[PDB]
């Protein structure tokens, strides 16, 4: 499973994007809905 | 003496009653077989009795006794030498009737095992501890009455009792328990006041530092080390006429199952091994060139099932048969084929191994290292028909000559088996029958490829990247990984599985796999090691790839609340105290605490109260079976604070007191804390402030009113709530008036009003919070009659 | 016209967009291969197309095609016969990269074979089509594409019908199109707007109805017919004996390598005469006189049957030249096909091989497999079985296979007693070697013991008893019995696992001990099936199988059911009530009737009269080691010289004949033997009546000299009891209404309604009765005046 | 049956010769896998 | 490398040839199970 | 596991010797403290 939303992924992108910065003008319907990956999550850093 | 009786040379006992009785023999010299006494009753085996057995060499066994217990027949026997085991073990009592072992003289088995087994009216047997009696712990008893729970628990008494799984348990008769003797005694024994033995004594000991049984040899009368006369069975000395005696007897007798004894290394040992020659004081001396042992067997052929078969070969070098493996116990036993087989050379019939559980290695074969002359069926002179894991490959020469099998070996790996067949010079002589076929290294694969790139770890998340390899063919099914707590690294762990990414078609711009073990505890410490899968190709097998085991402890985050009480020493001074919270997340750097003051009830300060009275493998390759279709057709060719530590306890002092006081509590681990713990207390208070300031004065009025004059302490804990006053007539009984701060506010201090004429002594007593305080002065008034 | 193309033999487009072009081709006469499409956009692909291709006979093959859709390419293709398959599949799109949809809103029915799209990394919109009424065999593989991930929002057009799949009813493939179901009477005929059936012997679809686009057996010409009766070509249409015969010289004429000679059997132009008829002035094939033999010839002798492509290969053949190895990967069991292309084959001269066979579940299609051994497997063997789910082999009668030279591994579901029986009826008895028997896994959860197993079986509601003889090995070897046992609704067969220990030995067979069992806390009423299993330790040299029991089938015994669910009760009438209820939680057996009760309940006595006016391996080595050592031993020590009422399926009932206002209780008991559950408990309050709510009696009145107004009336006790309290209401001529609370209490005081202090004048005052119901009709007025 | 194998011996053997017991100066392979003979299971018992 | 197993050989053979694409009128057993050979490779591209 | 006392076994021994009755002058000891098979639960009856 190990499924989380919310808090847990805006701390959980620090530790693959911490210092890299993330894109500004949703990861909710991204992220949240199932299991995720290193390039789905990090999809908003690069 | 010490030793009341010769030796009872090879006793056994069998059908009727009849023989026996051959009595004072304190040393056996051999075993002790009393077996199949079918037809016999307690009352049969009451009253006969040898109470002077002492040591028995090799082995005591019995089968199948009407006996009641033994603590009558051998009552005073106390060390089986066990150096010719039965099958592995040197005490086995197997298969009706009994009351209970006895036995309460013996003390050490030097060298086997016990295996009561199947005595199906037996109990008593789990109050024994055998740490202090049996040099080897790992004893095999089952099929017992106790087994069932229907026999009680009874203990003499008043006896001793040790630890065993953890247990604090009583150590084996109605009379008589273990004798426990200090461990720095060993096994020379101790006395009723603890003395220890002397040290080559063995067991017991009549007196102090002086023997019922020797720990190495006997000598004559004492206990010794090592005999000085110019060795018997490896227990005992004895002249040369002795042994020379033998020899000849032996001989001139023609009695099948001697040996000629010859002298070696002063020891009166059976024969002279491979490497030295027999003869005139018939002392060994080294050959004048190669002197083999060729020990034959029985139509070539013996089985190797425990150590009682393995000793049938000591010494020997060469084996003139073939030899089997067939070793079938729970234990490894793997010292003993050492001893017994490692000074063999080569075989120079076949040799097989089957059903070896207990072998985790073949290492005990130090020397083997050459024959084909006899063939298993199919022409075979090597076999292996599920633990065997590990020959130790090196300049170690092992080659046959003529022979060409290895199945159903889950923990033999494929290279070990490829390497065996390349140094036994069979390379271009063997087929694929004598390769493996069957399941080799299920669950020990050992894959000869290595796999970490990138670790990242965080209080709940742990990253980790590995270098992708790809198989021969782009077969890879993907990884699993295995990870799980290593509190110490002193390697049941977690099991997930993730496909591969994407494969890119550059190796330079490739996608290392990652992944992330979320949820982990803090500070904790793990061991993680990850594995590859590929599909199975009979004819083109591949391991994959393996990683290293690898340790990692994630970070630290803030406690847990300390788990707290205070108590006062003195009246200004307390002493805090609480409990380690439940988790520290961490080494707890620091407890910070703080203390606090409490105000106390405002409301009580002057109100008046004084009233009273496979699934998958067939799926992926499907997959691949159809695009090497589609390409083959379709491609077609051309507050004040304070830190402790290490500390649960503190003190502080400077308060009132009785006011409440209030403290709190910090948990942290990084110089990082907890959120608030709390806890007050109500110190014992001083009765300083309870007593009046200043005595009491009278003055009276026209209407026999008084009034009194005194002063008030507002010093304990704020405002008094009230006072008490009392008054007694002269010669009369005792009168009391309870003024509080309302009162006080309305007359303007204590004034009694309706009294009987006479004349009165007045006192007036202050009540603070903590309680009643000290009387002052008495003074008086008079009312007119 | 119908058919308004010809036929396009054998098309395969490949490399640029060069050649095709080769338009109005209705049928194919072929497959269709347009792959490899390496360089184009939709730029490219967006005009051009074929609106007129509408039969394709073989299959249709697209592989890494820049193209958008096919609903442009091929938008009115309707049917795709599939008589020769790709691998084993007619619609095989696959890795095709750009793509929008697969269109083709026009395609009907796939009569033999299955889709296999996959692996394309842009595709969607594929879920959401139902096969069901389009391909003939539901069991269509398809992964590995852009719908798994769901990047691909739901889209359908509007408006369009919606079917079940796995039960979720969902609609059914492009932006303006979808499925075009037909009533399940017109069958493969089709239907119109309307609905009315299409014509039988039509396929898909119809101009009109009752009249073709495609036909389903035969075309004929101009029309869709069952079977041409002109004195067949490729199994859909039938021409003149001069086109056969004018194929047949011409191919033979050209020297092009792939024709088959036509000859013509039993009215059709089939390839070749099978194995029983000879080729020939009118080409009619007749039987052979003698023995005439097939012998289809193989690449080097050796042919792989992967699938049905590879079977259609041998089919008609009754002699294979070669070797033949059964390789079949894949996960539908694939055994009709193989019945019908290798049935009909005799003996195979080479060698025979099966090998990774998940698909075989037995091996019975090889209907008339009888006898070589010219070709050798290695290590000189003329048979093979190399690895997992075969599970019968032959079926062992007088089919008669014997092998001729010469000579079993990783068959888990294969028993060793019909491996054994091959071995006999073989004729290999006395010619074999330990290596030829199985030595790898066989019947590793097939074992079959040939030892059959019950004696005493007793049941309770919540335990089941049950016994069965007792049966040693040879060597008294036996571990114990393990049991299985679980729910049998139907005996229609997961189960539970418990392993026993056998009872003690008994020196005397006569007085023997039988194994028994109780499993406890078994639910009532409820069936079971149990089979049981015997374990013994192996010998490799004497393998033993142990015993076997029949699945049998008890049921428990039942008990008292629950409480009934929610019972209400509402009344249909003043006097009558229809109570309710649902049937319990759970039954515990057939409900044999519900028992109800009906009772009254009071009312408050405190309301009848107070006033309330006011307003505002782990184990083997352990037992094996037991026998090991009695072995060592005695080789050693042995030494040679209130009424109620029963309601049955029914939740309702109705109860009359009880008061209009007061309460009524209800005792409801559920009950399964003729034993009833726990009393269920109900009330209700029906619509009272009024009769009783009026005053009995007009009103008069009295005047004092103090104008004090008493009234006289009589006091109805009916409604429910005591009546709580009166309403009284005066008026002054000419002015506003004034009233007067009368309860129990006053009435006691004044001996009735009485007014006071009321200001002169003449007054009409009326009363009106106020029972628990509420408050009733109103009085004949009377009159009272006040002197000024 | 004569299939004594394993506790069955020793609980047989004295329904065979008891009179002067067993003779002591195998029998598992040749009277436990398979079938023993009164011919030669007197022997094992003197 | 030139280890063209699977997806490899379609992404792989228009950098070999591409100026007449492919013939026609096998590949795996010889270029995709062992290593392929640029003298026998541009036979399946024509 | 299966383990019960009291009147579950009071009325188990109804099903194994429920005509045959149970002797009078504790199975509490015997039966309910482990797993009983059938020759532990009929030692009251026979």
């Amino acid at each position: 499973n190990q499924h989380l939303c919310g808090s847990h992924l805006v701390e959980a992108l620090y530790l693959v994007c911490g210092e890299r910065g993330f894109f500004y003008t949703g990861i909710v319907e991204q992220c949240c809905t199932s299991i995720c990956s290193l390039y789905q999550l990090e999809n908003y850093c690069n | 003496h010490l030793y009341p009786g010769e030796v009872c040379p090879g006793m056994d006992i069998r059908n009727n009653l009849t023989r026996l009785h051959e009595e004072n023999c304190s040393v056996i010299e051999g075993h002790l077989q009393i077996l199949l006494m079918f037809k016999t009753r307690p009352e049969d085996f009451r009253d006969l009795s040898f109470p002077k057995l002492i040591m028995i060499t090799d082995y005591l066994l019995l089968f199948r006794v009407g006996l009641e217990s033994l603590k009558d027949l051998f009552p005073n026997l106390t060390v089986i030498r066990g150096s010719r085991l039965f099958f592995n073990y040197a005490l086995v009592i197997f298969e009706v009737h009994l009351k209970e072992l006895g036995l309460y003289n013996l003390m050490n088995i030097t060298r086997g095992s016990v295996r009561i087994e199947k005595n199906n009216e037996l109990c008593y047997l789990a109050t024994i501890d055998w740490s202090r009696i049996l040099d080897s712990v790992e004893n095999y008893i089952v099929l017992n009455k106790d087994d069932n729970e229907e026999c009680g628990d009874i203990c003499p008494g008043n006896c001793p009792a040790t630890v065993i799984n953890g247990q604090f348990v009583e150590r084996w008769t109605h009379s008589h328990c273990q004798k426990v003797c200090p461990t720095i005694c060993k096994s020379h024994g101790c006395t009723a006041e603890g003395l220890c033995c002397h040290s080559e004594c063995l067991g017991n000991c009549s007196q102090p530092d002086d023997c019922v049984a020797c720990r190495n040899f006997y000598l004559d009368g004492r206990c010794v080390e090592t005999c000085p006369p110019p060795h018997f069975q490896d227990w005992r000395c004895v002249n040369f006429s002795f042994c020379q005696d033998l020899h000849h007897k032996c001989k001139n007798s023609r009695r099948q199952g001697c040996h000629q004894y010859v002298i070696h290394n002063n020891k009166c040992i059976p024969e002279c091994p491979s490497g030295y020659t027999m003869n005139s004081n018939l002392l060994c001396t080294p050959c004048l060139g190669p002197c083999p042992k060729v020990c034959h067997l029985l139509e070539g052929e013996k089985t190797i099932d425990s150590v009682t078969s393995a000793q049938e070969l000591r010494g020997c070098t060469v084996i003139n048969g073939s030899l089997i493996i067939n070793i079938r116990g729970g234990n490894n036993l793997a010292a003993e084929l050492e001893a017994n087989l490692g000074l063999i050379e080569e075989i120079s019939g076949y040799l097989k191994i089957r059903r070896s559980y207990a072998l985790v290695s073949l290492s005990f074969f130090r020397k083997l290292r050459l024959r084909g002359e006899t063939l298993e069926i199919g022409n075979y002179s090597f076999y292996a028909l599920q633990n065997l894991r590990q020959w130790d490959w090196s300049k170690h020469n092992l080659t046959i000559t003529q022979g060409k099998f290895f199945h159903y070996n889950p923990k033999l790996c494929l290279s070990e088996i490829h390497k065996m067949e390349e140094v036994s010079g069979t390379k271009g002589r063997q087929e694929r029958n004598d390769i493996a076929l069957k399941t080799n290294g299920d669950q020990a694969s050992c894959e000869n490829e290595l796999l970490f790139s990138y670790i990242r770890t965080s209080f709940d998340k742990i990253l980790l990247r590995w270098e992708p390899y790809w198989p021969p063919d782009f077969d890879l099914l993907g990884f699993m990984l295995f990870y799980k707590e290593a509190p110490y690294q002193n390697v049941s762990w977690t099991v997930v599985d993730i496909d591969p990414p994407l494969r890119s078609n550059d190796p330079k711009s490739q996608n290392h796999p990652g992944w992330l073990m979320r949820g982990l505890k803090p500070w904790t410490q793990y061991a993680i090691f990850v594995k590859t899968l590929v599909t199975f190709s009979d004819e083109r097998r591949t391991y994959g790839a393996k990683s290293d085991i690898i340790y990692v402890q994630t970070d630290a985050t803030n406690p847990s609340v300390p788990l707290p009480i205070s108590v006062s020493n003195s009246s200004s001074q307390i002493i805090l105290k609480w409990k380690p919270p439940s988790d520290p997340n961490g080494n707890i750097t620091h407890y910070l605490v703080f203390w606090e003051r409490q105000a106390e009830d405002s409301e009580l300060f002057e109100l008046d109260y004084c009233l009273k009275g496979l699934k998958e493998l067939e799926e992926s390759s499907f997959r691949k079976t159809f695009e090497d279709y589609l390409h083959n057709v379709v491609f077609v060719p051309r507050r004040p604070f304070e830190k402790v530590v290490n500390k649960e306890s503190l003190v502080i002092s400077g308060l009132r007191h009785f006011t409440g006081y209030r403290i709190e509590l910090q948990a942290c681990n990084q110089d990082r804390c907890s959120v608030a713990a709390y806890v007050s207390a109500r110190t014992m208070p001083e009765a300083k402030a309870d007593d009046i300031v200043g005595p009491v004065t009278h003055e009276i009025f026209e209407n026999n009113v008084v009034h009194l004059m005194w002063q008030e302490p507002k010093e304990p804990n704020g405002l008094i709530v009230l006072y008490e006053v009392s008054y007694r007539r002269y010669g009369d009984e005792e009168l009391h008036l309870c003024v509080s701060r309302k009162h006080f506010a309305l007359e303007r201090g204590c004034r009694l009003r309706g009294l009987s004429p006479g004349n009165y002594s007045v006192r007036i007593r202050a009540t603070s919070l903590a309680g009643n305080g000290s009387w002052t002065e008495p003074t008086y008034f008079y009312v007119t009659d």
